């Protein structure tokens, strides 16, 4: 009586979500630099978003935010490169706080 | 006849233009210091890999 790994992968929320393009996700600000919030949203890599000029003080560690994902991982192959160069971070648009 | 009596205005304009050129030179020099050094520093952190790991 054990759920298979295939079952878990099939029924996990990340699999439920289709292509990450323009999907809406709920991220968590797990680390903040002066004006750069590092937001984890459950994906393999976090995203980095500038603190909004409006209510920027309202964003703090653990502040749950809404993001529009453009890519789970930012990668691309370049002229002559054998393997894709990855910046090890997702590309997401910060929409605001969630309550 | 190269006499300053009437040229006063043009000569003053010449001096002002030279001063403006020098000031613009200084401002450009200071403002110049993405620069190639910073861009290359960024690139080195993500080197092109034409071989296999």
């Amino acid at each position: 009586n054990v759920e298979s790994f295939a079952s878990m992968l099939r029924h996990s929320p990340l699999t439920q979500m289709g292509p990450a393009k323009d999907k809406l996700v709920i991220g968590r600000i797990f680390h903040i630099v002066e004006n750069d919030l590092y937001i984890d949203f459950g994906g393999k890599f976090h995203c980095v978003c500038r603190r909004p000029e409006v209510d920027g003080e309202k964003y703090q560690k653990g502040t749950r935010v809404r993001l529009r994902l453009l890519d789970l991982e930012l990668t691309s192959r370049f002229l002559g490169a054998t393997t894709d160069t990855t910046v090890l971070e997702a590309n997401a648009v910060l929409l605001g706080i969630q309550e | 006849e190269f006499r300053d009596d009437a040229c006063r205005k043009e000569i003053q304009g010449f001096l002002d233009c030279a001063a403006r050129a020098q000031e613009a030179r200084k401002m450009r020099s200071i403002q110049e210091t993405l620069l190639p050094n910073k861009l290359n520093k960024l690139l080195q952190r993500f080197p092109n890999k034409p071989y296999l790991s």
